[PDB]
C-alpha cells in the first residue's frame, strides 16, 4: 500500500506478542539424516514437542522435516511454514553450495523462465541472476557482441564455451550485466530461471552447526554481511544442539519475522 | 553493449557554465550546425 | 510503499473515469490456457498454437505473452497444480463419476489457501473454524479418520486397530476433508504416496477462470451445503467440437479478463 | 571499608587523569603463561625460560614475577584448571576435531562460575535461567539424561532402563551441558571418574587471556547461538615458529595486560 | 605546488559536490590483475585475457589500460613483489599450511614500508617502535637471532657458536620478523641467497586489493595480537571455478575501485 | 600540496640539525671492486664504521656496496638510503656511459613502459626520453613522415634503420620531439621505457675520482651546468679517498637533502 504511515512518541509499549505468536504460528526444523542416525531413536520428535510445550509452542505447531543432504535439500526447497529453522553442517567442499543455499532461502526472488534454444538473454542490474536447479546442472556460457558473434568462444563448439558449472545440483550464475550470453545447459535434467532478488526472506533462519562463518550472501566481494537469522554452533553431538535450539528458540523467533510480500509455498516467487 | 552514459552526463552536467549556455541557447543550431562539431 | 500493513484509504465521487486498461494490460501481462489432451487429439494439427497466438494478436495480446499448457486428465492436473501466470484459463470436461473430484479442483484453484504441514504420526489435530480444511494430494490417497473424546480415547474407533477407523477417501488423487470442527482427530494415511496439508481458506483467487465445457453446473466451491454459489469466473459451455470452443474463448477473452482481476497477494 | 555490600559511589567530570599505573602494576603483580609441550619441544633449549624473563625485564616485569606452566594437551589442561595468578595468559592450538572442547575451555576460564554440588542418585535437578549449566570434569565423562514430565515419568525414555536415556556426552574430558530450562532431568554419569557441578554464570573473568595460535576465530563462548561474540581477551595469531610467537607475546605484552583487568572478588 | 611540505587545509560545509569521477578515472588510470597459474590451467584458453579486456571495455576500462600478471605461487609472488600500477587486484588461494606466508604477503603489499638496508656481519640492530620490523626476501631465508644484554653478551646464546642462536625462520621465501623492541640482536642469515631489510610500517597502501578466493578470513596483518583488524580492501569469495570468479571481479570492479584509492606516496 | 607557504624575517635561526640528522638518517657508499682490490683487507668496513662513529655517524647507520662495473651498476640501480654517495672512476671510453648514469641517478624520472611491436611512440617535450637498460641493448629507429612512411628508412626492413646504440648496457635516447618513431630493440635482453624528467634527486652524490669534469647531465649542448652534488678528486690510492670522504662527509650531507616526492628504492618512478 503506497499510502503513508504516521505515529507519535508519547504512545506506550504494548504487551508481549510472544506466548501468542506461538499459539497462532507454526515452527519447522530442517535437520540432517546424520542427526537421526546418531540419535537412533523413534520418539525424539515427541520428546522435543513435549519440551517445546513448556516454552509455549503447543503440540500441533512444531514440525521436523528430514533432508538427506545439503544438495538434495537445495534442489527445490519447499518451505511452507510460519517459522523455518534450518541446521546445516560445514564442509569446505560444499562451502559454495551452502552459500548458494543461503542466498536462495534467506532472500526472496522473483523468477522468470528461460528459453535457451530459441532466445538469448542478458542481465540488467546487480541483483538479476540465473538460478539452475536439478540432479546435475552443467552450464557453459559464451558472451556475444552487438552483431551476435562470439568473444573468446565459438557459438557452435560447446567445447569452446566457458564452463561456469560442472555437475552441481544448485548453481547461481552471475555474469557481466549488460551483454548477451548464449547458454548450453542440460535441460533434460535441470531448469534455469532468470530471477531478480527482492528484499530478504525474514521467515527462515540458518544455523551453521560447524566451522566459522563463511556464508557470503551478497555476491559482491565487498559487503560480506552477517545477517540476524544466521547463527553458528560448535558440536560434537546432536542432542545438545537440539536442546540449545529449544532453550534459545525465543531469540531465534525474535530475530525472525513473518513475511510481508505474500503467501506462497515455494522458495521464490514465480511471475512468468 | 546507458548505465555509464547517464553517469557521464551527470558528471558533465554542472561543469557546463550558465552565461555562455544562455548565449548558445538562442541559436538555430540546425542539423549541419548540430552535427558539424562532432 | 509500505508492506505488511493495512492503512485506511480515501477517495471521492467527483473523479472522472480514466481511459481503459485493456490493450495495455494485454501487453504488460501474460495469459495461460489449460486444455485437455482430447482436444489436441481431435485436432491433429501441429500449428494450432501459433494459429491461436496470431488470432490473439488481433485482440491485442502479443505473440510472446500467451501460453498453452496441456494436461492429460482432471485428476492428473489436480495432482500438484502449480499455476504461475497473470491470467489463467482452465477448460474442464463434465463427468458425473468425477463430480466431487472436479469440484475439489475448483475449490482448490479458485480460492487462495494458507497451508501449514501435518505430522499424522505424532499429533492429533482439529479444525478451529468452518474454513480450516485438510487437503491431500498424490498419486493415490487412502485416508482414515478417528475422532476422539475428552480423555484421548476413540469414539467408534480404536487407536490401535486402524481397521476400526472411518474411511473418507478411497484411492483418490485429490481430497478435501472437512470434519467436525472442535474435536481432536487421529489419521491414517499412506504418506509414501500422498502428502496432506492443513489449509485455511481465504479470499478468492481472482487469477483463474474455470470453464465447464459440458453438462449442468454442479461445482459447489463452498463446503457448507447452504450457499451452492455460482461465481463470475465459473463458466459453462455446450460443445460438440473444440475449434469452435477455442474460437469462442478467443472472441470473448476480453469478457474473461473483465471477469478476472489480478492477484492481491 | 564495608565489605560484602554494594553502595552508590559518586564522581565528577572536572578531574584530570592520574598517572600511568603501568610500569608499577608490573612490579606489584604477577604473570603466568600457559604454553604447550609442542612449544618447548620445537624450542629444544634449557634456558629459554630465563631468556624470556630477561626479555620481560626490559618491559618492566621483574625476574621472580613471571611464571611458565606447561600443559600436555588441551583436554588435559581443561581437566581441573587451577588458574591462581594475578595475570594469566594461555596459548591455545587450533584443531578442527577439538573445536567444542576448546570452546568449552574458553567458556569455562574466560568466565567466572559459581558452582554447587550435584547428587545424581539422590536428587533430580533442573535449570532455572539461561546461565545455569552443568559442568562435568574428569578423565572420561559419559553423560546421559532423560527429561521428565509433571508427574515424574519419562519423556522418550524410561527412568529404570539407562539405555533408553539420551546420550549428550561420549567419553569427553570436559563438558558444559545446557538443557531446556524449566524441566527436570534424571541423569546417569560415570561418577567414579568424572565430577559434575551445577554452575551459574556470573560476569566474565578479566584476569585470563586466551590466544588462539592457529586458524580462524571459532570460539562461541555464548551458549545462545545468536550472539557468537568475540571479547577483548580472546586474541588470534598466525604462526610458523614458537620463538616467533613468544617474541610477539613479549613485544606486545602491554596491550595484553591492558586488555586484561584484575579480579574484583 | 609545495613538495614534501604539509600545511593546514581549510574549507566549508556549503560546497556543492564537484564531479563524479568514475568513467573518467577508469579511462585515465590503469588496472592490473594478479591471478594464479591454477586459473589459466583450469581455463585452457589462449584468448581469455582479450575476452576479459573486452568485458572490462563495457565497464569503461579501455583496451590498453587493463593488464594481467600471472604468478606461479604465493611464495613466488611474495619474493620481491613489484606492484607498479595505478590499481592492483590480487587473487589469493587459501591453504592452512600457508596462512603465515599469505599474511606476511598482505602485511607487505597492503602497507607502505620504508626500508633501510642491513649489514649483519658488522652491525647489531634493535627495533625502536612497534612498527619497526625486519623483512627478509629471497629464494630461501634462514634467520637466527641472539638478543644481547647491555655488555654485548648473549642471553641464552653464544656469540661465537651460531648453533646456540634461536631460529625464527627455516627456508622461507618471505619472512617478516618482529622481535623485542629495545634490545640489540646479533643475526645470522644466508646472506648469499636472501636479503634482509630493516623496515618501518607507514600508513596503508590504498592501491592494492587482496581477494581471498577460498576459506574464511584469517589474515592477521597487524603483528600485535590485540587488534587483528580487517580493512576495506581485504575481500573474500567462495569458489568452485575461476571463470565465475573473473566474471564476478568484472561485474563488481567499480566497487573494488571505490574501495581502492590512488597513492599518496 | 598546492597551498602556499608564509613566513617572516624577524625569527631566530634554530639550532643545528647536524648531530641529529646523522642519528636519524643512514648513509650508503657505492665503491668499485678496484678499491677493495687495492685495499686487500677484510676489516676496512669496520674501520670506516668506527671512524664515522667518531665523526658522529653512529654504528648502525653506514653501509657499503661493492659494484663490479659502472655499467653493471647502471643496470637497474636499487637506491634505498637516506643518503647515497657513489665513487666513480674516470674512463674516457666510458664518458657517455657515466654521463647517462649521472643524468639517470642525479635526477628523478617518471617512467611508462613501451611495447615496440604493438605501438609507435614519440616525445612530447624536451624532457621525455627513452631509457633502455640491460646487458646488450642494440637499438635502431626509423622516423616516420607526415604520411606514416619512413624518412631514410623502410617500415619493413630493419637494416635501413639508423643504429643509435651498439651493445650498450644503458642508453638514454633523445630524438626529434614531435614525430612518430618506429623502433627495433633486443626486447629479450633489454627493456626500454619512456620516462619524463622531473625535479632533481638531492639524495645522491657522485664523486668522480679521476680526470676533469666531463659529465653533461643536460642532454642539450647549451647549458653544460655543474651542480653541488657533483664532486671531483685526484687520486693515486683509495684509502686517502675514503679518508677524504670521512673527513668531509658533513659537507656532502650539507650539499644533499632528503627527497620530497615519495619513498622508493629505484632510480625512477613507475606509473605505467
Ligand atoms: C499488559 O500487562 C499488564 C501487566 O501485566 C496487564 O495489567 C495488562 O492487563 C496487560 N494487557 C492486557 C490487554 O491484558
Ligand atoms: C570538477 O569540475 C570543476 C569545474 O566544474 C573542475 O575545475 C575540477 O577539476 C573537476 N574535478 C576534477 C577531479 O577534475
Ligand atoms: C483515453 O482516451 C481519450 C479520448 O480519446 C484520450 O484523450 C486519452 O489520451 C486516452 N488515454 C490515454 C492514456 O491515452
Ligand atoms: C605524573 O605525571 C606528571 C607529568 O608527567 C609528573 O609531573 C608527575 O610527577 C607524575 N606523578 C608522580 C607521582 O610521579
Ligand atoms: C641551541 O643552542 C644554544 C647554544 O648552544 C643552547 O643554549 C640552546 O639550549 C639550544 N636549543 C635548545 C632547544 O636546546
Ligand atoms: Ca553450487
Ligand atoms: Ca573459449
Ligand atoms: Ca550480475
Ligand atoms: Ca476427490
Ligand atoms: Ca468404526
Ligand atoms: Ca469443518
Ligand atoms: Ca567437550
Ligand atoms: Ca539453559
Ligand atoms: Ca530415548
Ligand atoms: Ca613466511
Ligand atoms: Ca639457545
Ligand atoms: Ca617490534
Ligand atoms: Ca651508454
Ligand atoms: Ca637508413
Ligand atoms: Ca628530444
Amino acid at each position: 500500500i503506497n499510502l503513508p504511515i504516521t505515529g507519535s512518541m508519547d504512545t506506550a509499549y504494548a504487551n508481549s506478542t510472544q506466548e501468542e505468536t506461538f499459539l497462532t504460528s507454526t515452527l519447522c526444523l530442517y535437520y540432517p539424516t546424520e542427526a537421526a542416525t546418531e540419535i537412533n531413536d523413534n520418539s525424539w520428535k515427541d520428546t522435543l514437542s513435549q519440551l517445546f510445550l513448556t516454552k509455549g509452542w503447543p503440540t500441533g505447531s512444531v514440525y521436523f522435516k528430514e533432508y538427506t543432504d545439503i544438495a538434495s535439500f537445495s534442489v527445490d526447497p519447499q518451505l511452507y511454514c510460519d517459522y523455518n529453522v534450518v541446521l546445516m553442517k560445514y564442509d569446505a567442499t560444499l562451502q559454495l553450495d551452502m552459500s548458494e543455499l543461503a542466498d536462495l532461502i534467506l532472500n526472496e526472488w522473483l523468477c522468470n523462465p528461460m528459453d535457451i534454444t530459441l532466445y538469448y538473454y542478458q542481465q540488467t542490474d546487480e541483483a538479476n541472476k540465473w538460478i539452475s536447479m536439478g540432479s546435475s546442472c552443467t552450464i557453459k556460457v559464451c558472451p556475444l557482441n552487438t552483431q551476435t558473434l562470439g568473444i573468446g568462444c565459438l557459438t557452435t563448439d560447446t567445447a569452446t564455451f566457458e564452463e561456469v558449472a560442472t555437475a552441481e545440483k544448485l548453481v547461481i550464475t552471475d555474469v557481466v550485466d549488460g551483454v548477451n550470453h548464449k547458454l548450453d545447459v542440460t535441460t533434460a535434467t535441470c531448469t534455469i530461471r532468470n530471477c531478480k532478488k527482492l528484499g530478504p526472506r525474514e521467515n527462515v533462519a540458518v544455523i551453521q552447526v560447524g566451522g566459522s562463518d563463511v556464508l557470503d550472501i551478497t555476491a559482491d566481494p565487498t559487503t560480506a554481511p552477517q545477517t540476524e537469522r544466521m547463527m553458528r554452533i560448535n558440536w560434537k553431538k546432536w542432542w545438545q544442539v537440539f536442546y540449545t535450539v529449544v532453550d534459545y528458540v525465543n531469540q531465534i523467533i525474535q530475530a525472525m519475522s513473518k513475511r510481508s510480500r505474500s503467501l506462497n509455498s515455494a522458495a521464490f516467487y514465480y511471475r512468468i | 553493449l546507458l548505465g555509464e552514459l547517464r553517469e557521464e552526463f551527470n558528471a558533465l552536467s554542472q561543469e557546463i557554465a550558465m552565461s555562455q549556455l544562455i548565449d548558445l541557447a538562442l541559436l538555430p543550431l540546425d542539423m549541419f550546425s548540430m552535427f558539424s562539431g562532432i
